[PDB]
């Protein structure tokens, strides 16, 4: 009885804000993927996906700051960027 | 720490 | 039956769906792109995390731009009728709107267009998740002390 947009039902979970570098630790992995996996492990049986990704935003924003011998690159920060074209709530569990 |  | 609500995606199909992880660590020398130390830790963490969410994980390593496009095309032409969702994780260099194959760039729009509602009918109405660890430019966030 209707159409949906061809761009509907996509979610882009970007590691960093538009225009910005994204940070990766050579020993620990990237700040964003480290945090995403931790929050999925802790909350995927408990929280809707946008709320999980908001916890990821907080973890990356609060807990990481790079160390560099280069003054241009030292002591910088990162915020991930959730881009949702979803039309429903997303829970990884059911029933 | 490195950039991508 | 009783009152029904339709506010959440149906995630009780027989399969959760595919989780495609593209892990680009080493780039062709001619590109000048640096190796992405640490990305194997990410790829292993993602494989385990999405395994425990019951996704069918497929890890791919060091794909050219041509291989990325062909992989995405082929996956979009699979029958996802029995799958609840689709996940693609991209680990690479990037700039705004772009992720890098080992030999050059791919527009993110080219990748995601394969999964458009009109082009992948067995995923129409289902969540299509793209998780992107890549640069989006060269700006640095100086932060502010609280």
């Amino acid at each position: 009885c209707h159409k949906i947009p061809v761009e509907a039902d996509f979610l882009y979970a970007y590691s960093t804000a538009p225009g910005y570098y994204s940070w990766r630790n050579s020993k620990d992995g990237s700040w964003f993927i480290q945090s995403l996996c931790a929050m999925l492990k802790q909350y995927a049986d408990k929280l809707e996906f946008m709320h999980i990704l908001t916890r990821v935003n907080r973890k990356v924003a609060d807990e990481f700051e790079d160390f560099s011998f280069d003054a241009t690159f030292h002591a910088k920060k990162q915020i991930p960027c959730i881009v949702s074209m979803l039309t429903k709530e997303l829970y990884f569990y059911h029933h | 720490d490195e950039v991508d | 039956s009783g009152i029904s609500l339709d506010n959440s995606y149906k995630m009780d199909y027989p399969e959760m769906g595919l989780c495609i992880i593209i892990n680009n660590k080493n780039f062709h020398k001619s590109t000048g792109m640096t190796s992405r130390s640490g990305t194997d830790v990410d790829a292993a963490n993602l494989r385990e995390t999405f395994r425990n969410l019951k996704y069918e994980v497929r890890n791919k390593n060091d794909l050219t731009r041509e291989e990325i496009v062909e992989l995405m095309r082929d996956v979009s032409k699979e029958d996802h009728s029995k799958r609840s969702s689709f996940v693609c994780v991209l680990l690479s260099h990037g700039e705004e709107g772009i992720i890098f194959g080992t030999n050059g760039p791919v527009d993110l729009k080219k990748i995601t267009n394969f999964f458009r509602g009109d082009r992948c009918r067995s995923l129409t109405g289902k969540p299509k998740l793209f998780i992107i660890q890549a640069c989006r430019g060269t700006e640095l966030d100086c932060g502010i002390e609280t």
